[PDB]
């Protein structure tokens, strides 16, 4: 039985399993700051599950086998246009951020379902309260006009108020001249095109709005790169923390019923990601949306609700 | 003049405008509770005595 | 197979469906028996036969 | 009539679960089969209407309209094949469902026994056409088109409902057979005038009548082609079938209050035909032509003469085949030129030989060459109107002359003259729309051989 | 027109008195139409639930039609019972009150003066 | 360009890739089959046999019976010195006139 | 020769013909419902011959 | 398209209730109907007044 | 009652206070006991239309 | 089929609808006078039941 | 392509009251 | 609100209404109204938005005033009759006081400026429960007391409801607001036939219950509250809005959809009572109701509206909620005309 | 129908009038709401005491039981409207005009 109001009436609670072991945490590091290494290192030793950074195609993993869908049918945008030419009228830049926003909604949403249905904490790579950092850095570098930006907070506030900040987070500190060397050292051709001021804008927003407003919702564990490669001290302090300050203790079972109810069904989770506000980077044409909505239909599995698509198996349909 | 100027002005557009014009005054209620219940009082009072629906 | 997570209706609920045919036949033979006994209740109430 | 009703509704499951490419073939072939079965309805006795069932009956008035609907249904099926190719299968089946549902309501309407049952399916045709006009239209205005067409018909429909239910409480029944057989004179009491009125404007708003016609130019010129034929060919005639029915009891009132509508109509077609002569859009002419042709029918019913009723029936069927042809003809040109401006594509005889013919007798049937049924209906109206009043002759005679004036005018301004050299997309005329016109025209001459089947029960 | 008639036991779907009436025939077109309502309801169910419409789970579909015919059956039995009651108080009250419904003699067409309005 | 919409596709002509087609649909084999079956059903027995059906219909409104019965009492009126047809459809004796 | 496709393609094609005969079945399921005056109209009051026992069916 | 749009759409948005327009609306409106109303009413009244006492030529007219 | 469950279920819920001549505690009669007793006994089963 | 099809069919249909027509008119007036007079099987508006009244001796003798 | 609602067509009734006036202007 | 308390809170509302429809004592009827009001105010402000507080508040003062007036009208009836039974009112002032006392609960005449924004402020869930269930109790009282009703007052109550309800809906965008005025429009239709045949308003109630139910849980599935927000559902859920067309047409009474059955059957009954001018009137003014239905129909899927690129992963996910009887409710809300004579089951 | 009936009936009218003329206070509005309850309770008490409707003497009690029940509801609603909007004048809750 899926957790509905019936289970709570039966007595199904999640505060019983909500303990010190249910820490939903994520390493909010800079670009190529080794945050993924630090996050996974926490995962193996603290016993927490790992959530890879929800990309443009993580939602494709949430629905079906997980193969990245086509760009036009899984975002209408892609990352190479962001890095190569971050200035055009099509606005691939914000279409990335708007789509990438909803990916971390799900990544945190599935993080909830893990530790409210089992009580087992998770690890991620950044989270919902990190996407504004990129978007703020997006505006200062002249990427997409502020009309998208001011709509972003309106959407952000109405898709995260019901959402409870994580238990702790980790901020890996890597100097920005070194990061520009690091992105140049990797060799990804799209990484060459990145402006150096973008990386420090990420670093600035990390220590200007995220870290200050995060301090009262989770513990500050700002660790330098010299403090990041060693995988122990970054997790002993987590155990030696308190998990006292924050809204977690004052969330009784009725909040958790409200929480898991909303996050069990994604439809109202991102119902406010599709605000009736028409924007150049978001308003698909009536004909274009119509065919594209059709285009989503011929894809296998994406014709009926899951468990009913006879094209990809699902035998005994005449009884299901 | 006859068809496209007068006929559609002698029946469709006039009636459409009449509904258009005074649908506003019905629906442009500021929401003050004092004003709403004041209208209740007048309706209550004129229900009898004046209109004598009790007689 | 495509949906890696077990779909909410991945397999039939043999309790749920088995009830559905189980009740449906009940719904029929009740109506069938009721239709007969009403006919027998007819022909003697008015003395038709 | 369930021998027609049952197969017609059986078209729905068949058209809704056919293959993604056979929907056009399947719907066309069995609709034609229904037409052949409906052809057996041409049989009529001396004066007894065929009383198949308690709730269904037909006579020499219902069947010609019945065959017209059933014969028509494959014609929009082939006409819509052109511009419905670029659509999904599910929506395409939805389009077919609307047409079949429209047909099914039409057959029940004509075969209805009492007035209230007739009224229910009569009006019920508004819904399928409302979706057809609005959902599948072409231009922004179609949204305003649907409301104009809906409210206009409804505004007159509701008074009839009040009068109809009032009939049941007074006479005791609404069955047409009893009403005519138990017919009683209607007094001239001031209430009875509105009683007479409430049973009239419902039928004449959708005729349409002069003044109360603006929905006609705002819908037919603007609906999808498939909806355009059924609107003009039959839907306007729904007022005709009702008016011959409702006039059986509304007497002798018709003597007085026919006047305010009579010369409203009598000045009407002459006025409307003048507008047809001076149009700018193609489909606007035929739409304005349809009300002009419909106007003489209004005089035919209202004058209450046996000759006019026969003329009303003949003009009713003849206009349906005609107006469908010209609307189909305009659709053929509009598709290639992506507009309906009259002088946009003048002089196309040099490139469209067979079309130029399909223009030729379609306009000639609009001119009503002898002995086409158009005149047989038209001339009967003239003799009836002249017997009513001699001074009538000048008016509609002048009208059918200004009717003649435009009815060659688009022929001159679409086929006669020189092609437009910048236009280079007039391809070879496809047999589909080509054969569509053949199926339109041959029944007209075939009925010309034996018109005796379409003068109604008064023949 | 009937809730105040004497002997009307409240909250009692079909009176024992009503069993003297013909039960609705199983083939009754009113009844079979209500079966179609169950069929239509089944198709609507699969449409919202994003299921293979016609060919989807028959058990969900077959329950709908089987339910509709049943509640259709007793509704049709109650249908004619009330109509029969309307036709029962019809004639008993007509017989009980004869004077307010007098018998009309015959005054055949050969004697009425009814006129002919000239339709010219 | 706020409304991201594909440009209006140019209308396709049925004869570009299928010159010998009949302008019914894209796939050829059913395009002939469509043409074969509408050209069959339309102008054939629905038209022809339909025309024979109406033309060779049984007595329509019984005008042959009218002529046959008319000739019978035309003789009868002419035989016993009677006008071909009287002025009263209903016998003026049975109608009881008021006053 | 591909027994599945031939029926599957044309199984919908018999729907109208069965409706027709079904349609022709029930409309004449109506005459026996409207028996009433058979050979009782004095215009067509025909004395029943011994060979048959009904005027029309 | 400018001609068609101005001849079809932009007449009402440019239309005005100007007394002149109402004047031509009146004489071409109820005017002609009242013209033909009186003409046909007068013709019918003048025609009808002789039918009821047999002063017309109708002997060879039994079709209508 | 709209849906008379008291009559069908055969129990009393408020048909003990609706009138003044019912079984009052310790048989304390009301002021107009006799006047209403005649009125109710007058129009019992006769119907509201005939009662008025 | 022969005209005796349509002739006798009309006889049945016309008669049946004739009875319905007269019954409909009869129902309109029967309900009309039954509602007004109230001396009929239906339209009997409820009144106070007479079994609720208590007849046992009360405190005061005169009641 | 048949005409379809555009952005400026969506906003015609996109206000708080889809028939505006001076009283509802604020 | 914890789930268990919510259920008992609802059961109290159903019990409060049930007490109204079974009790024969006027005090108990007043109690059933009081329990209904008391258990409902918490339901409206279930989510604790700022709007819901005054939405629930405007509910409270309106209905408390109605309840107090109802109590007063009961008291005068006791004073002049000495009876508590629901038979009729023996003081004309007592009756002429209850009509408005019950009207404000129903929201028919200018005692209606509470209905629109109380629907607007509160959630869609309680909006459905407000506009359908809360009307059985006051209408049940009206049906019982239908004998001694001033026809002049009661007819004017309904005529005003139809006019205002139709007129007000023309200038609404928020779907809840248009539903409230549309419900007010149906209020007059049910109450207009009340003096003549109480069987008819029960039929119209049952049809209106299915209309409002089926319409609302379609709105719940669409998760839309304004016309623009509904417009985008064509991109995601085409069948829901396509079904919404037929319900919208049925709600407007466009036949042969089931919504005609009340409008048709009602008109037949009043013409039996020589009422002709008034039945013609609501036939006319039901059209303005139809207007904003078609505008809703035009904006939903009759014309596909501009979409939002954030809808891709929206199409990737299906609804988890499980509206039941929705496939059933559409059937009764669309096609029951062939079973029209079934109104005699109510009779 | 002596003058005491006039006094409390006319009293209830001013309670009706007082409620239906909200000037600047929800709390004062609720006062008039409970004001109505006095006249109804007092008139009801006079009726069933004068008529010796002994079994109906419970009706004024049951009125009071459901009386304060509403009174509690009114103040509880008044708690939040004053808590989150500061005061209790019934004019600042017009956000539901649209
Ligand atoms: C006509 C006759 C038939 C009427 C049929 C009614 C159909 C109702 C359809 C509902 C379908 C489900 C759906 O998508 O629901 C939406 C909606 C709930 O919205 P949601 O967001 O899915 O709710 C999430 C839960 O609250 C999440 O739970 P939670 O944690 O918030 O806890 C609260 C939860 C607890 O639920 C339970 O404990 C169960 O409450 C409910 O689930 C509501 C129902 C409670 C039990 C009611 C039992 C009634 C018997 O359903 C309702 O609001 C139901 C309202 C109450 C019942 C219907 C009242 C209206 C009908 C009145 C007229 C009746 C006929 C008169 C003649
Ligand atoms: C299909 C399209 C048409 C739909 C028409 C309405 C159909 C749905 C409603 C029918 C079922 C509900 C009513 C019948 C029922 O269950 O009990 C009837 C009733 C319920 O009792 P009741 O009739 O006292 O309850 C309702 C009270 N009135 C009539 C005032 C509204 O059962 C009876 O025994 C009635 C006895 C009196 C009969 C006269
Ligand atoms: C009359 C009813 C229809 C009135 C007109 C409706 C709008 C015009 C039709 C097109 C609506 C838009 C659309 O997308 O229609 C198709 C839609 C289902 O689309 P899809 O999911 O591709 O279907 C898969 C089927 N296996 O499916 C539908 O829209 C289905 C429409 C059903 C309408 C209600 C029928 C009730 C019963 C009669
Ligand atoms: N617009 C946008 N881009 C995002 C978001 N989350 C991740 N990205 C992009 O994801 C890409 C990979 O992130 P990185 O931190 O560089 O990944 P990495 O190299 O694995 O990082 P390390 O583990 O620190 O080495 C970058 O292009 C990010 O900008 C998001 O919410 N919005």
């Amino acid at each position: 039985l899926q957790y509905g109001p019936l289970a709570f009436v039966l007595g199904e609670r999640t505060t019983r399993k909500l303990t010190e072991t249910s820490k939903v945490i994520t390493v909010d590091g800079n670009i190529c700051s080794g945050k993924g290494r630090l996050a996974r290192e926490i995962a193996e030793k603290l016993g927490l599950r790992h959530f890879p950074e929800a990309g443009i195609h993580y939602a494709d993993s949430t629905t079906g086998d997980g193969k990245p869908l086509d760009v036009q049918l899984s975002g209408n945008c892609s990352l190479e246009k962001f890095y190569d030419d971050p200035k055009s009228n099509d606005g691939n830049s914000y279409r990335l951020q708007s789509w990438l926003y909803a990916s971390r909604l799900l990544q945190y949403a599935d993080a909830l379902e893990h530790l409210l249905s089992t009580g087992q904490g998770v690890v991620l790579e950044r989270s919902i309260y990190s996407d504004f950092v990129f978007l703020e850095a997006m505006y200062r570098q002249g990427f997409i006009r502020k009309q998208c930006v001011e709509h972003y907070n309106e959407v952000k506030k109405v898709t995260a108020c019901e959402y409870l900040p994580p238990h702790v987070v980790v901020y890996v500190d890597v100097p920005v001249p070194e990061i520009q060397s690091r992105i140049q050292k990797k060799g990804n051709p799209h990484e060459m095109k990145i402006t150096a001021a973008y990386l420090q804008d990420i670093e600035n927003a990390y220590k200007k709005t995220f870290l200050p407003e995060m301090s009262e919702k989770c513990e500050v564990l700002q660790y330098s790169a010299r403090e990041a490669e060693d995988a122990e001290k970054v997790v002993e302090d987590i155990e030696y923390l308190k998990c006292d300050k924050g809204p977690w203790p004052d969330q009784d079972d009725r909040t958790f019923h409200r929480l898991r109810m909303l996050v069990q069904n994604k439809l109202e989770v991102l119902n406010y990601t599709t605000i009736p506000v028409y924007l150049p980077e978001i308003t698909i044409g009536a004909h274009q949306s119509d065919r594209v909505f059709q285009k989503f239909t011929e894809l296998p599995g994406r014709k009926y609700s899951p468990g009913y698509n006879e094209d990809v198996g699902d035998k005994w349909i005449w009884l299901k | 003049l006859l068809d496209l100027i007068w006929l559609e002005t002698i029946l469709p557009k006039t009636t459409s405008f009449i509904q258009m014009k005074m649908s506003i005054m019905v629906s442009n209620q500021k929401g003050l509770i004092k004003l709403y219940f004041l209208s209740f009082l007048i309706t209550i009072m004129i229900s009898m005595t004046l209109f004598n629906y009790h007689e | 197979k495509f949906y890696i997570r077990e779909p909410p209706h991945g397999s039939p609920d043999w309790l749920k469906v088995g009830l559905t045919l189980g009740t449906s036949v009940f719904l029929w033979i009740y109506l069938i028996k009721q239709h007969k006994e009403d006919v027998l209740e007819y022909k003697r109430r008015n003395g038709l036969e | 009539m369930l021998k027609i009703i049952i197969p017609t509704t059986m078209l729905l499951p068949m058209t809704w679960m056919s293959k993604h490419n056979m929907i056009w073939i399947n719907a066309t072939v069995h609709s034609l089969l229904i037409s052949l079965i409906s052809l057996s309805l041409l049989n009529q006795l001396g004066e007894n209407s065929l009383n198949f069932s308690l709730t269904f009956f037909s006579d020499s008035l219902s069947a010609p309209l019945l065959v017209l609907t059933t014969w028509l249904l494959p014609l929009m099926l082939m006409a819509s094949q052109s511009h419905l190719s670029k659509e999904t299968t599910t929506r395409k089946k939805l389009y077919i469902t609307m047409l079949i549902l429209l047909q099914l309501f039409l057959i029940m309407t004509f075969t209805a026994t009492e007035l209230i049952l007739f009224y229910i399916l009569f009006e019920a045709t508004l819904v399928p056409t409302l979706i057809i006009i609005t959902r599948w239209g072409n231009q922004t205005e179609r949204l305003n088109a649907g409301l104009y067409f809906l409210f206009y018909t409804l505004a007159g429909s509701l008074p009839l409902l009040v009068a109809l239910v009032y009939i049941q409480n007074t006479t005791g029944s609404l069955n047409f057979l009893i009403i005519h057989y138990w017919s009683h004179p209607l007094s001239n009491s001031w209430s009875n005038i509105f009683m007479w009125l409430a049973c009239i404007m419902a039928f004449m708003v959708k005729m349409p009548l002069y003044g109360l016609h603006l929905w006609l130019p705002k819908a037919h010129v603007e609906a999808p082609i498939a909806g355009s034929m059924v609107l003009a060919a039959v839907l306007l005639k729904l007022g005709g079938y009702g008016m011959m029915r409702i006039t059986t009891i509304l007497n002798p009132l018709t003597n007085y209050m026919a006047y305010p509508f009579l010369m409203l109509s009598m000045w009407g077609m002459i006025m409307t035909s003048s507008i047809c002569l001076r149009q700018t859009d193609l489909k606007s002419l035929i739409a304005y032509s349809s009300v002009s042709h419909m106007a003489l029918v209004i005089v035919a019913i209202m004058i209450q003469t046996p000759w006019s009723f026969m003329g009303a029936t003949a003009l009713m069927i003849a206009h349906g085949l005609t107006s469908s042809m010209l609307f189909c003809l305009a659709n053929t040109n509009y598709e290639r030129v992506h507009s309906r401006t009259m002088i946009l594509a003048r002089g196309l005889q040099t490139l469209l030989p067979l079309m130029a013919t399909w223009w030729l007798m379609a306009s000639l049937t609009n001119l009503a060459l002898p002995p086409s049924i158009n005149l047989i209906g038209e001339l009967f109206i003239i003799t009836a109107s002249f017997s009513w009043s001699n001074i009538t002759i000048i008016l509609m005679g002048m009208n059918m002359m200004i009717t003649a004036l435009y009815s060659l005018y688009m022929l001159i301004t679409t086929q006669r003259g020189k092609y437009t050299h910048h236009i280079n997309n007039i391809k070879a005329s496809f047999t589909r729309e080509n054969a569509l016109m053949a199926l339109h025209i041959l029944p007209l001459l075939l009925l010309t051989l034996n018109p005796k089947m379409i003068l109604g029960p008064l023949y | 027109m009937m809730s105040g008639r004497p002997g009307r036991v409240p909250l009692q779907f079909l009176p024992n008195e009503a069993r003297s009436l013909p039960p609705p025939k199983l083939t009754d077109p009113r009844l079979v139409y209500m079966g179609f309502l169950g069929y239509c309801s089944g198709l609507i169910d699969n449409a919202i639930r994003r299921r293979p419409v016609v060919s989807a789970g028959l058990h969900r579909q077959l329950l709908y039609v089987t339910s509709f015919v049943f509640f259709g059956y007793y509704l049709l039995k109650r249908q004619d019972y009330m109509y029969a009651l309307r036709d029962h108080d019809m004639f008993a009250y007509v017989k009980s009150h004869p004077e307010d419904f007098p018998e009309k003699d015959k005054k055949t067409y050969g004697e009425i003066l009814e006129e002919f309005h000239p339709v010219r | 360009i706020r409304l991201q919409e594909d440009p209006d596709p140019e209308d396709e002509n049925l004869y570009e890739k299928n010159p010998d087609s009949h302008g019914y649909d894209k796939d050829p084999i059913v395009d002939l089959w469509n043409m074969r079956v509408v050209f069959f059903f339309g102008f054939s027995i629905v038209l022809v046999l339909g025309s024979t059906f109406v033309a060779y219909l049984p007595d329509y409104r019984m005008q042959e019976w009218a002529r046959r019965e008319a000739e019978r009492l035309v003789k009868y009126r002419e035989a016993n010195g009677l006008p071909l047809m009287e002025s009263n459809c209903f016998d003026p004796n049975k109608i009881q006139l008021p006053e | 020769m591909n027994v599945l496709q031939i029926v599957r393609d044309h199984w919908v094609h018999i729907l109208v013909p069965v409706g027709f005969v079904f349609g022709c079945y029930l409309d004449r399921r109506s005459d026996e419902k409207l028996t009433a005056f058979r050979n009782k109209s004095l215009l067509f009051k025909r004395e029943l011959r011994p060979n048959e026992e009904v005027t029309w069916k | 398209i400018r001609w068609t749009y101005a001849r079809s759409a932009n007449i009402y948005p440019n239309f005005r209730p100007t007394p002149k327009t109402s004047l031509l609306g009146a004489l071409f409106g109820i005017g002609p109907l009242f013209f033909w109303y009186y003409v046909f009413k007068t013709d019918r009244d003048k025609k009808e007044k002789l039918i009821q006492e047999g002063k017309l030529d109708q002997t060879f007219n039994i079709s209508y | 009652p709209f849906f008379d469950v008291q009559k069908r279920l055969g129990l009393d819920l408020d048909r003990w206070m609706t009138i003044q001549s019912a079984e009052q505690p310790h048989k304390i009669p009301g002021r107009c006991h006799a006047f209403e007793k005649e009125w109710i006994e007058c129009a019992h089963g006769i119907g509201g239309i005939r009662a008025e | 089929d022969g005209p005796e099809k349509n002739y006798e069919k009309t006889m049945a249909i016309l008669q049946i609808e004739a009875e319905k027509a007269e019954l409909r008119l009869k129902e309109l007036e029967v309900r009309r006078l039954m509602r007004a007079r109230g001396d009929g099987p239906w339209y009997q508006y409820p009144t106070i039941d007479k079994a609720l009244i208590d007849h046992s001796p009360k405190t005061t003798p005169d009641n | 392509r048949q005409w379809q609602p555009d952005v400026e067509w969506a906003e015609q009734f996109g206000g708080a009251v889809m028939y505006p006036t001076k009283e509802t202007a604020h | 609100m914890n789930p268990i308390i919510y259920t008992t809170l609802i059961m109290t509302v159903m019990s409060g209404t049930m007490l109204v429809m079974i009790s024969s004592h006027w005090l108990l009827i007043w109690i059933g109204f009081e329990m209904n009001l008391l258990a409902m105010i918490p339901v409206l402000m279930k989510n604790f938005n700022p709007r819901a507080t005054e939405a629930a508040t405007k509910y409270f003062l309106t209905q408390a005033t109605a309840s107090m007036m109802l109590m007063m009208a009961i008291i005068i009836n006791l004073l002049y009759s000495g009876q508590w039974t629901i038979t009729k009112m023996f003081n004309p002032v007592a009756m002429t006081m209850m009509t408005m006392a019950l009207a404000m609960k129903l929201g028919l005449s200018p005692f209606h400026f509470w209905v629109p924004e109380v629907t607007q402020g509160i959630s869609l869930q309680a909006g459905l429960l407000l506009l359908t269930w809360q009307k059985l109790a006051p209408l049940s009282v009206l049906c019982q007391i239908s004998q001694s009703i001033n026809p002049n007052l009661m007819l004017t109550m309904a005529m005003l409801s139809i006019l205002i309800g139709g007129w007000g809906g023309l200038n609404q965008t928020q779907l809840r607001k248009i539903m409230a005025y549309s419900s007010i429009a149906h209020m007059g239709w049910m109450t207009a036939v009340l003096p003549y045949n109480t069987t008819m308003t029960i039929l119209n109630l049952l049809i209106y219950i299915t209309m409002t139910l089926a319409m609302f849980m379609l709105l719940i599935h669409s998760s839309a509250t304004t016309t623009l927000s509904l417009s985008h559902t064509w991109n995601k859920m085409p069948v829901i809005t396509s079904l919404m067309m037929v319900t919208l047409l049925s709600m407007g009474g466009l036949p042969p959809l089931s919504g005609f059955m009340p409008k048709w059957m009602i008109i037949q009954e009043m013409t039996k009572n020589e009422s002709i001018i008034m039945p013609t009137l609501m036939a006319m003014t039901a059209l303005l109701n139809l207007y904003f239905y078609m505008r809703l129909a035009y904006s939903s899927s009759l014309t596909m509206f501009p979409s939002t690129n954030n809808m891709k992963m929206k199409w990737q996910f299906e609804h988890t909620k499980q509206m039941k009887l929705l496939p059933t409710m559409i059937v009764l809300s669309t096609l029951v005309l062939p079973m029209t004579p079934a109104l005699s089951s109510l009779n | 129908m002596p003058l005491v009936y006039m006094n409390i009936i006319m009293a209830f009218a001013i309670a009706l009038a007082g409620l239906l003329m909200y000037r600047s206070h929800l709390m004062s509005s609720l006062l008039c709401l409970e004001g109505m309850m006095l006249s109804l309770f007092i008139m009801s008490t006079l009726i069933i005491l004068n008529t010796h409707f002994t079994l109906a003497n419970m009706m004024p009690i049951i009125l009071l039981v459901f009386a304060a029940c509403e009174a509690a509801l009114g103040l509880s609603l008044l708690v939040m409207v004053s808590n989150t909007y500061g005061t209790d004048y019934v004019q600042n809750l017009n956000l539901l005009q649209c």
